[PDB]
């Protein structure tokens, strides 16, 4: 069966729980993750698109 | 009415790009394209801004 890993989000093959900060792979447990001091805080995500930066949430001003 | 469709956050940046481009037609002769002018004219009506961005396509909002 061909399962999928979503580039942005959580998938059954890979689910990250922020609350407990734990990684679950195919139901089983993988471990816990700390936070890098360099971890970005502005919300800008760069590794979700080939040549684009996700600058934030929906902005209806820019259009549909 | 046309400017009601164009996205709010891009009416200026679009308009300037058209206006500047329209100026390029008045400077150099032989570039007076009727179809291009008619196509791009409605985007001019706005408080134009300035940006180096060279648009390829201008967005419009139609039924969301």
């Amino acid at each position: 069966s061909g399962m999928r890993i979503l580039i942005r989000g959580n998938s059954p093959v890979f689910n990250y729980n922020k609350a407990t900060k734990r990684l679950t792979v195919l139901g089983k447990d993988a471990g816990a993750l700390t936070e890098d001091p360099d971890e970005g805080t502005a919300g800008v995500e760069s590794a979700v698109l080939r040549g684009f930066l996700i600058l934030g949430k929906e902005d209806k001003r820019y259009g549909p | 009415p046309f400017q009601s469709l164009v996205p709010k956050a891009a009416r200026g940046q679009y308009s300037g790009f058209v206006r500047t481009l329209f100026q390029q037609m008045r400077d150099v002769l032989g570039t007076f394209d009727t179809v291009q002018i008619i196509k791009l004219l409605p985007f001019a009506a706005a408080p134009p801004k300035q940006s180096r961005m060279q648009f390829s396509s201008l967005t419009v909002n139609v039924r969301g």
